[PDB]
């Protein structure tokens, strides 16, 4: 079926949107030290599974990552613990900057795809 | 219920407050 | 960043010894006055995998 | 396209090595320090066919024990140990952590601490008279004298635990005070006895081991290999940014 | 959810003493580590300073 | 006490250190926002038909 | 056999082990 490309390449485009979307909240919450209600801000990302064969790519769910909070010594804050330890993300910098760099890189790869799909799909609309 | 499916219900408004009350 | 952190946590240790150095010597003309010296620690330390 | 992740996952872990660094740096004054080694490890994978991807993880063998110089503050109950002497004091949990530090300081009702981790002795924790001056031989025995009494009422009191550790078989702590790994443990038991070889002495304290020179040549090669791989990112995505217009029609 | 906006905060200042000239100045005083001189604004209420 | 005055307590450290991260997050965050725009710059090409 | 051609069982798992037991 050449229809299936169209739904195929849409949920491409929207799993690479929400990992691209995923990341730069990331970048923009490097340095945050706390949340709404005193919870520290944690890095998140991104679930991909297939929709099933095989099919498009849909994003299972948002889950955040479980490593350690690189906590850092500040004694003289309300959020600091018993031992005045505050917790501070863990969030890195160079695995945004790859992944913001793979998820363009593939959105426009898949925009490639509809765009040859649909040309010789409307090609096709005009047999003999 | 799934994203990008078609329901005649509208969607709550988002909001995002800064500190809960 | 994590380095950023740290070093800053060592340049503020190193000017509290400074100026516990420079408090010694301002009042080396006190009448019974007992030198004072700074002891640090070393923080807690983060394993991101065990042996 | 995947060459863009080893190379990301390279200057990933050389930051990791700058911070491990940078931490050596920072505490460059604190008595009984042990510098922290780093090394980078390399990681094959083994696929199916033409196996080129070898990844790198930055890793920490442990602490070097080359033992620091010592200053003389002629205080009278700061200890040094030997080449590889190491106080024995109770932690938090109860578990002995061993340390170098020979700062002792002594509580109100004459209980001996070691930054409000009580050092352990010849029995329990120790604990001297009230407020008597304290003395360390050279070889771990505590003499205490009540002060305004004549000089010849100095009694021993206590005596140090004092063991011996290699140095290879000893791993540092969350809180920072080394215990034997497994096999260590195993082979000489739980907990270590008391040898007579180590002599130590009163008056001095040591400080920390920290290479300047060493710590200067990793953070150029640190900042080095960062610049490399990061020109090594450019090349892959721009290639790959080029190689898809194939895919147009 | 994946956004999470990011906004700035002061959460006050900081009560750490910052240090002292000698200026010989018979009415110049400093406080202790928790002190406030007690002064009245222009809008009638009154004031904490160092 | 008389005849001494209390002057402000600035961290020249922390000044400096918070200023090299906000500029390095600033330079990062243009990043973001031009790999975006140039991103988006074709979904239209593929709207065009 | 050759990288790109066609076979009819899949390729096995992929693992990078930091220190071999």
């Amino acid at each position: 079926a050449l229809l299936n490309i169209f739904d195929i390449a849409g949920s491409a485009l929207a799993a690479q949107s929400k990992r691209l979307n995923v990341a730069a909240s990331n970048l923009a919450n490097a340095d945050s030290v706390t949340g709404p209600d005193g919870q520290p801000y944690r890095a998140k990302q991104v679930v991909f599974q297939v929709d099933a064969a095989t099919g498009g790519v849909k994003v299972a769910s948002v889950i955040e990552s479980q490593a350690p909070e690189k906590l850092v010594y500040e004694p003289g804050n309300p959020l600091a613990d018993a031992n005045g330890y505050v917790k501070m993300p863990n969030v890195d910098v160079v695995g945004e900057m790859v992944n913001t760099m793979s998820a363009s890189r593939s959105y426009q790869a898949n925009i490639e795809v509809l765009n040859t799909v649909k040309s010789m799909m409307l090609k096709t609309l005009t047999l003999g | 219920g799934v994203p990008g499916a078609l329901s005649n219900q509208p969607a709550p408004p988002n909001e995002a407050p800064i500190a809960t009350p | 960043i994590s380095s950023l952190w740290i070093a800053k946590t060592g340049l503020d240790a190193q000017q509290t010894n400074m100026d516990v150095i420079a408090n010694n010597l301002a009042n080396v003309s006190t009448n019974g006055f007992k030198r004072q010296r700074a002891v640090f620690e070393d923080l807690l330390y983060q394993t991101i995998r065990q042996p | 396209d995947h060459a863009i992740y080893t190379a990301m996952g390279a200057a990933s872990q050389t930051l990791n090595q700058q911070a491990v660094t940078a931490s050596n740096l920072a505490n460059a004054s604190t008595p009984g320090f042990r510098a922290q080694l780093n090394a980078l490890r390399a990681v094959p994978v083994d696929g199916l066919s033409l196996a080129t991807r070898t990844l790198v993880t930055a890793s920490t063998p442990g602490a070097d024990m080359t033992p620091g110089q010592l200053d003389y503050t002629s205080r009278p109950l700061d200890v040094a140990l030997q080449q590889d002497g190491w106080l024995v004091v109770q932690a938090a949990d109860g578990a002995e952590g061993y340390t170098r530090n020979g700062n002792i300081q002594v509580g109100p009702t004459g209980q001996l601490t070691i930054q409000g981790h009580p050092v352990i002795g010849e029995g329990g924790p120790i604990t001297v008279p009230e407020g008597s001056e304290i003395t360390i031989a050279a070889d771990g025995t505590i003499s205490a004298l009540n002060p305004g009494d004549p000089p010849n009422t100095v009694a021993p009191v206590g005596r140090l635990k004092l063991v011996k550790a290699e140095g290879n078989e000893v791993q540092r702590s969350d809180d920072g005070l080394f215990r034997l790994t497994a096999e260590a443990q195993a082979e000489r038991g739980a907990v270590l006895a008391a040898d007579p070889s180590i002599r130590i002495m009163s008056g001095v304290l040591e400080g920390s081991n920290v290479k300047p020179v060493e710590a200067m040549t990793d953070m150029i090669a640190n900042a080095r290999r960062f610049e490399m791989q990061m020109k090594v990112i450019t090349s892959v995505d721009e290639n790959e940014g080029r190689a898809n217009q194939l895919l147009s029609m």
